[PDB]
């Protein structure tokens, strides 16, 4: 009610369809631990 | 017969408690904790036990709330179908050091700071 | 289920979980990419053929 502002505004008009009932879903962890080592950082402290 | 077989390998698997019992006999065996060291990404450690047996939903939660005294929780714990690999080893491959039987029940539990 | 070729084809679906750390052996193995490798292909080929 105070400031005229020129407010153009893009409003996404569309939709994403799944067609074919069929997916095979994997949760794949562990990498850090198999692809890497960790550097002797000194002593283990909690803090 | 077939019924008295599938008992020998459910009566042969311990149950809940048993399995908390031997996880905290192993947390206190000194060589046992540092055979299960491990070093995480940023510097911090968790230890990996091996212990036979399963842990239901509901015990697992009561043993995270006994943990918790001692400033641990179960971040993970899989229940395995195969043999157990000694706990200085990471992988499930078979070895001449493995202890077990191909569908033996049993649980890789993973402890880590609260 | 939503998704039109529902009408053609038997849904299917399948979730497996594949923790690295349980099948790669990172303490002998000299190549651990290359088993990093075979382990998620060796567990996608084995669910999506049946």
């Amino acid at each position: 009610g105070h400031q005229v502002t020129r407010e153009i505004a893009a409003i996404p008009f569309n939709l994403h369809v799944n067609n074919i009932p069929f997916a095979l879903e994997f949760k794949i962890t562990g990498f850090q631990k198999v692809m890497g080592e960790t550097q002797f950082n000194g002593k283990l402290a909690d803090l | 017969t077939y019924i008295e077989l599938i008992n020998i390998v459910n009566d042969d698997t311990p149950e809940d408690d048993a399995v908390i019992s031997d996880l905290m006999s192993q947390m206190n065996d000194k060589q046992t904790v540092l055979d299960s060291c491990r070093i995480n990404h940023k510097g911090n450690a968790y230890f990996k036990f091996h212990v036979k047996g399963s842990i239901s939903k509901d015990k697992l939660k009561a043993l995270n709330e006994t943990l918790k005294d001692s400033n641990l929780v179960v971040t993970d714990a899989s229940t395995q179908r195969g043999f157990m690999p000694p706990n200085k080893f990471d992988d499930i491959t078979y070895t001449e050091e493995s202890v077990g039987y191909r569908a033996m029940v049993w649980t890789s539990f993973t402890i880590e700071k609260l | 289920i939503e998704g039109a070729l529902s009408a053609v084809m038997r849904p299917t679906y399948r979730y497996k979980e594949l923790d690295l750390e349980k099948v790669i052996d990172t303490i002998k193995s000299k190549d651990r990419w290359d088993d990093v490798c075979a382990a998620i292909l060796n567990c996608v080929k084995a669910e999506l053929f049946p």
